[PDB]
RNA sequence: CGUAAAGCGCACGCAGGCGGUUUGUUAAGUCAGAUGUGAAAUCCCCGGGCUCAACCUGGGAACUGCAUCUGAUACUGGCAAGCUUGAGUCUCGUAGAGGGGGGUAGAAUUCCAGGUGUAGCGGUGAAAUGCGUAGAGAUCUGGAGGAAUACCGGUGGCGAAGGCGGCCCCCUGGACGAAGACUGACGCUCAGGUGCGAAAGCGUGGGGAGCAAACAGGAUUAGAUACCCUGGUAGUCCACGCCGUAAACGAUGUCGACUUGGAGGUUGUGCCCUUGAGGCGUGGCUUCCGGAGCUAACGCGUUAAGUCGACCGCCUGGGGAGUA
RNA sequence: AGGAGG
């Protein structure tokens, strides 16, 4: 991929450089239109860091979940995982996944019963006062913790982008000690992010590129 | 990186505020999904490509930007492509069309305390105190018209004073 | 403030170059022409504060460029005082 | 006014390691000169240059090990305000013998162990833990 | 020591405290060593003796000291040279309610003379006191006089603080920027001292439109020596003199150095392209938000309440009492 | 700049 795949997509864009967290001062090349600039000269070695870093989390299989949230890039994590057949989190962050995962495995235990039913596990009964109401339930709970249903335990390593809009997983993981993998623009604070990635995140044409060149990686340390 | 100098090339293209190349990679009768410009994907509403007109001719591939309106508002490239690449009656405000020679489309409504006249196919400029028209007369046209002539008559601020001028007389 | 002329005279009645503007002799000698012209001023002027803090400030910095003077090389301090009429 | 420069050098390693400067810039002098040669060779700093012969800049490169400063206390202690001077027998321990207190003594700038190794006092310019 | 007690109202400044940088010299401070003393006992250490202990003893250590002598002389001090980056002067400009003096302008209230012109006006939550048929109020003309300067007007500017806003002139202080030259630590702080110091107030001589303590009347009320209303004197105004206090407050002493940012405002200065009043820097001052850090927290946050240095002021439970 | 607001 290197600079070349980097800028056919728009790793290089940074946001106004009168956002900018000053903690990434050394990853950026410029200020280009009152613009940051990532530089795609350190990324490309420091990306390389999280590429060969998968490699080893999925060579002991452990459990990797992806983090995405923005409409932008709801999309892109979803597939990608699925993808992978490994967990992720398309969707708002229900506030409280990791270090409250003995209160949320209930949210999940709750919906693993209620899809039975809402399919074959006798649905069609009477008050359809009550059909519907499961049926925006099951959907709700889909719909946010869908993507980690099957996931049993805590993972052990967690790949997340814009560090700042989701803030609150960072905050969940590094209270549980579990690696942090993150895309961190000029807006955002590595100083949470383990295995930092730093450059444009907000994005399907860089961020498939992110994604499809992680999701990957993962299979190949899976494949083994 | 002067290897991103080839990509500083690439930055000359098309880079501030002007007519970029437009990918419409993804659509939708929702938001029309623009994505060259600048930034990556964009959340542009719509009044030319589509649920807008009643014009379908933007099918996934159509190459027209939105003049990049903002070059990067935070992860949002430009907005409302209202009359952005063909901008052929406008632009800056008016004063510079493209031709100028041929008679492009004009319409002459008076002042009704103001104007809020569509004088041209593009803009709705508010006219400031007498002349608003060419000068046969000033408040005794308030018809939309037809395609008669254009020619400038009285700017003020240069922002939405768009001046038209269309009843082929002396030509004040 | 005094005039351009005037202050070229100062300098060049008593600074060893016609460009030596920063000597201690000179220096004093600026102020103290500075204070005489104001004394007039403020023998009408009775009620002008905030102007008489600016003489007064003219004042201690003479002061303190003569206890320099006087304390570095006595000679120019005893020169200088008699040249310009200064009691100490 | 600047009425203590070496305070003024201890304040500015002390900021810069705070603030992860790579480097701290500042006039120099015999003495900050010789604080820094004690200070580079027992391990505080990697290495100090003065650049300039009518304004002679120093230069300090600060060392930082996982991720922390290393430098974690420096205190001026015989200040202008109040000169401390020990004799041998009194010379001061910092952090219990880990830290170093750096002394002029009679024969040069030199740490407070080697001073008890020369059997020198002095002025005990400062303490660096 | 922002809010718990605590930064003088603000400055200047003698004594005093502290002092940028290089070389040389001195050896006062400082350090080392030695000598003399620093009584014995007591404390402490190692022992000995009373059957043990208390107790009594032998020897040591200690008595942090002081006086010389001999060395070191890095740091401070002195002394002599220098250096310039602190400090200051000059040259050119800049912006400003900075100050003092003098003149004038228009709007407006009040009063006086008159003209038109009628029964109300004025006031309040309602009302009444008050003004008016002796002709008010309203409106117009012409004078008089005093005070303050609408719009501009801006968490804008200047000033050490108190403070300063119409326009013009005379005298005058400070700040700032650019380039260069010059002097060469000439510096920072400051007890006592001296100066300035809103408003009220005091003395003398003026002035007095409006406002208004006091006062009087009406009203409100249980009362109403208040709020409200109608009038009204000192005083607000000037010249000089005195007082010397304010929530004199960013409740934050002055000076200096260092430590991520963002959005402004104001005032210069450089480059280019003034190619559209644009960007690109750099100085000064100033407003808001916020990072690390700090804080009891609130909060402060490159204009610190962050990290340090110099000097000064101040606090030590509340009340009594800032009183006698 | 008519209206907004309404
Ligand atoms: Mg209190
Ligand atoms: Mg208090
Ligand atoms: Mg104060
Ligand atoms: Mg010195
Ligand atoms: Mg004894
Ligand atoms: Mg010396
Ligand atoms: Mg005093
Ligand atoms: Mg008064
Ligand atoms: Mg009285
Ligand atoms: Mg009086
Ligand atoms: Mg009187
Ligand atoms: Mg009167
Ligand atoms: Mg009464
Ligand atoms: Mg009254
Ligand atoms: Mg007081
Ligand atoms: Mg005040
Ligand atoms: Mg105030
Ligand atoms: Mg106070
Ligand atoms: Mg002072
Ligand atoms: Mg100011
Ligand atoms: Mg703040
Ligand atoms: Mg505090
Ligand atoms: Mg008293």
């Amino acid at each position: 991929v290197s600079m070349r795949d980097m800028l056919k997509a728009g790793v290089h864009f940074g946001h106004q450089t009168r956002y900018w967290n000053p903690k990434m001062k050394p990853f950026i090349f410029g200020a280009r239109n009152k613009v940051h600039i990532i530089n795609l000269e350190k990324t490309v070695p420091m990306f390389n860091e999280a590429l060969a870093e998968l490699n080893k989390i999925a060579s002991r299989k452990g459990k990797i979940l992806f983090v995405g949230t923005k409409r932008a890039a709801s999309e892109a994590v979803k597939d990608a995982a699925l993808s992978c057949d490994q967990f992720f989190v398309n969707h708002r962050w229900l506030g409280g996944m990791l270090t409250n995962w003995k209160t949320v495995r209930q949210s999940i235990k709750r919906l693993k019963d209620l899809e039975t039913q809402s399919q074959d596990g006798t649905f069609d009964k009477l008050t359809k006062k009550e059909a519907l109401m499961r049926t925006r339930e099951l959907e709700k709970l889909e719909n946010s913790l869908g993507g980690i249903k099957d996931m049993g335990g805590l993972p052990d390593a967690l790949f997340v982008i814009d560090a700042d809009h989701e803030h609150i997983a960072i905050k969940e993981a590094n209270n549980l000690g579990i690696p942090v993998f993150a895309i961190v623009d000029t807006n955002s604070d590595p100083d949470g992010v383990d295995f930092v990635i730093p450059g444009n995140d907000d994005a399907i044409r860089a961020v498939t590129l992110y994604l499809g060149a992680v999701a990957a990686t993962v299979r190949e340390g899976r494949s083994q | 990186f002067a290897q991103l100098f080839e990509e500083s090339l690439k930055e000359i293209e098309t880079r501030p505020g002007s007519i970029v190349r437009g990918v419409v990679v993804a659509i939708d009768k929702d938001v029309v999904l623009v994505d060259a410009g600048l930034k990556s994907e964009s959340a542009i509403p719509a009044e030319q490509f589509k649920n807008a007109q009643g014009e379908l001719e933007i099918q996934v591939g159509d190459e027209v930007d939105v003049a990049l309106d903002a070059v990067e508002d935070g992860f949002g490239e430009t907005l409302l492509s209202r009359e952005k690449a063909k901008r052929h009656e406008a632009w800056i405000t008016l004063e510079k069309a493209y031709e100028d020679a041929e008679t492009v489309t004009g319409v002459i409504n008076g002042k009704v305390k103001g104007g809020f006249t569509v004088e041209l196919n593009g803009i709705r400029a508010f006219l400031p105190g007498s002349l608003v028209d060419v000068r046969p007369v000033r408040d005794t046209l308030h018809l939309e018209g037809k395609e008669l002539e254009f020619k400038v008559i009285k700017l003020d601020q240069k922002r939405n004073n768009v001046v038209v001028s269309r009843r082929a007389v002396i030509e004040s | 403030s005094l005039s351009t002329e005037a202050t070229a005279k100062i300098v060049s009645e008593f600074g060893r170059d016609a460009n030596d503007t920063g000597s201690t002799e000179v220096q004093v000698a600026l102020l103290t022409a500075q204070i005489n012209h104001l004394q007039g001023h403020f023998a009408e002027h009775k009620k002008d504060h905030h102007s008489r803090r600016g003489l007064l400030r003219m004042v201690s910095q003479r002061r303190k460029l003569l206890d320099y003077l006087k304390r570095k090389d006595v000679a120019r301090y005893t020169q200088l005082i008699e040249r310009l009429g200064l009691r100490r | 006014s600047m009425q203590d420069p070496i305070a003024d050098m201890l304040t500015r390693i002390r900021n810069g390691q705070a603030a992860n400067k790579a480097a701290v810039t500042m006039p120099s002098s015999k003495l900050k000169v010789a604080i820094a040669n004690v200070l580079k060779e027992e391990g505080f700093i990697e290495d100090f240059k003065v650049e300039g012969d009518t304004k002679p800049e120093l230069e300090l490169t600060l060392k930082y090990f996982q991720g922390k400063a290393v430098v974690e206390s420096i205190q001026r202690v015989s200040r202008p305000g109040l000169r401390i001077y020990k004799r041998k027998d009194e010379l001061p321990k910092v952090m219990a013998g880990l830290g170093i207190a750096v002394v002029s003594t009679s024969k040069g700038v030199m740490t407070d162990r080697a001073a008890r190794q020369a059997g020198l006092g002095g002025e005990i310019i400062c303490y660096v833990a």
